[PDB]
């Protein structure tokens, strides 16, 4: 399906359970991350793997957002293999380094503001 | 005069239920090899009167028989082989 | 909230808080900060800080063809008084955060590229203004 | 009783005798009854309809099941050709459950063989579903007459001062 | 469990049924075509049968 976000320690379970749903019809997208970033609820830098399978059937599709659901699986993704993909992918950087930017002059400001208030 | 023919009524009830389940489960049967396997050809459904006791050996005989195909997935219900069970 | 045994005085605060509520209700209208925008003529007055003037009359500043906000857009570029970008910067963010769909058109027309260059503004202010109106434009982004 | 309905992937067809016939290593070196069977040969559509067809069959077999062992029970209260102890069993076709099961064949005149395999499902739901119904309507007449006969025996029950 | 010269050939099993899905709209769509000749002929032609009597 995609290269998406999951912390690998039910991966190969996961891939049990879908070979338990089907005979593994399609081969699973699979992808790694070394020292990834900071999960936004775990908040720690857990590392993380994905192995994750598309599929053409409607029933197959529900049982994959169940699987998805039961497993600690996130997925997101507008899996789109033409280029607008890969440009929505470069607007979505963009995007990401105006968040950053603006998070950095929203701390410096606090951070000011905070060492007056105590002064005060 | 009741019990006259409700002995027909029920016997042949359960005749014909009995004959709908047996062809469900071959059906059930039908669809998971055709399911586990792509397309399929004489896949081989048998019939087994266990021996008592022996259902150990069988389960053993079986696994050595055909885990190599999945190995990872096929308990309750996930065998290496299709299986059923039935009541008589 | 203090009590006086003359009612003479309670009745008068009464009338002026009353009336001076009456005559700041009477302020906030969008024809007056219409025109405020258009001469250019913008200052911090109840009008842009009326809490009804930014959420019931959101659909207001979504002008015909979105020119008052084309107008904000102007100001961001051409107003060099500080207090003046200052007031333009909290009322994009104001008219964002009551009318999301709008900062689409923000963007189309170049004013969120003026609030990130306004972040660093030669004033405190004016930054501090910029960045609350940029972190309304962040959502869902 | 218990039978086991099993199929392996069948590639070759020396795997009809390894399944049966093959002592050296078929079920406990062949000591437990090995007999073929008969499954019709049917279309199939696309994978999500198996799916659905998979569990709509799971849900109709244990219905099935059901329904199948609440005939067998209230025969059993009839008292007629099967009891919950002795005659464990009622015919299926018209034979005993041993003798169908071990000669099980495909009723292709009910649910013919050019059917898809939905349709089959549903002619055999609707069948079940009517035949249990009516039968649970001719069994609860049968015991409300029973309890009305009991209720009057019980009338002409006592002594001199009730009955 | 199933390497990867076996999905390969699971692909071309999904390539079976799609082939089949492919036999099984085209015939379908002859089968429209059928009947929508039959209904389409039918009506024109007691259409035209009906004008020219009524003409006559």
């Amino acid at each position: 399906f995609v290269a998406g976000v999951i912390n690998r320690e039910r991966i190969p379970t996961f891939e049990r359970m879908l070979w338990r749903v089907c005979r593994g019809n399609v081969f699973l997208r699979q992808a790694e991350i070394e020292n990834p970033l900071e999960d936004p609820v775990t908040g720690d830098y857990v590392h993380k793997s994905v192995f994750i399978i598309f599929f053409q059937g409607d029933q197959l599709k529900n049982r994959v957002k169940k699987i998805c659901e039961g497993f600690r699986a996130s997925l997101y993704p507008c899996p789109e293999t033409p280029q607008e993909r890969k440009e929505m992918a470069s607007g979505v950087n963009t995007r990401i380094d105006d968040l950053q930017m603006v998070l950095n002059q929203t701390e410096d400001h606090r951070q000011r503001v905070l060492q007056a208030a105590a002064k005060n | 005069k009741q019990f006259g023919p409700l002995v027909r009524w029920l016997k042949v009830n359960f005749s014909e239920a009995f004959i709908a389940w047996i062809h469900i489960k071959a059906l059930r049967v039908f669809v998971e090899s055709v399911l586990r396997y792509g397309l399929p050809v004489n896949f081989q459904a048998m019939l087994l009167q266990p021996n008592k006791k022996s259902v150990k050996k069988l389960r053993e005989v079986l696994h050595e028989l055909y885990k190599h195909l999945d190995s990872s997935a096929a308990q309750q219900e996930y065998y290496p082989y299709v299986y059923y069970k039935i009541d008589c | 909230q203090q009590k006086y045994d003359d009612e003479d005085i309670s009745e008068d605060i009464k009338f002026l808080l009353e009336k001076l509520g009456e005559s700041v209700q009477d302020l906030s209208s969008f024809d007056e900060y219409s025109s405020e925008l258009k001469s250019g003529r913008l200052e911090w007055s109840p009008v842009h800080k009326s809490e009804k003037f930014w959420r019931e009359n959101a659909v207001r500043l979504n002008e015909k063809n979105y020119e008052l906000l084309k107008i904000l857009t102007k100001l961001l570029e051409v107003s060099d008084d500080p207090q003046v970008l200052a007031v333009a910067a909290h009322d994009v963010g104001e008219y964002v955060r009551h009318y999301p769909r709008g900062k689409r058109v923000i963007e189309q027309l170049g004013g969120k590229q003026l609030v990130m260059n306004h972040m660093h503004h030669e004033d405190q202010q004016v930054r501090y203004n910029a960045l609350l109106a940029v972190q309304k434009l962040m959502v869902h982004n | 009783t218990e039978f086991w309905l099993i199929s392996a992937p069948g590639e070759k067809t020396c795997q009809q005798t390894w399944e049966k016939l093959h002592a050296a290593t078929t079920k406990n070196n062949n000591l437990a009854v090995s007999s073929k069977f008969n499954i019709p040969d049917l279309k199939v559509g696309t994978l999500d309809v198996l799916v659905g067809l998979s569990d709509e069959l799971a849900k109709l077999d244990a219905f099935v099941e059901g329904v199948v062992k609440k005939v067998a029970q209230y025969m059993a209260d009839v008292l007629e050709d099967s009891k919950d102890k002795v005659q464990e069993n009622l015919l299926a076709s018209g034979v005993d459950l041993v003798t169908y099961i071990t000669r099980f064949q495909w009723d292709m005149a009910k649910y013919p063989i050019k059917q898809s395999l939905k349709n089959i499902s549903e002619i055999i739901a609707k069948g079940v579903t009517q035949i249990d119904n009516d039968l649970k309507s001719r069994a609860s007449a049968y015991n409300n007459l029973k309890g009305n006969l009991q209720n009057l025996e019980r009338k002409n029950a006592g002594s001199l001062l009730t009955r | 469990a199933l390497s990867d010269a076996d999905v390969q050939k699971q692909i071309k099993h999904m390539m079976a049924f799609i082939e089949q899905e492919a036999n099984e709209k085209a015939e379908e769509i002859d089968a429209k075509a059928e009947e929508e000749f039959n209904i389409e002929k039918g009506r024109l032609v007691q259409t035209q049968r009906l004008k020219i009597m009524e003409y006559y």
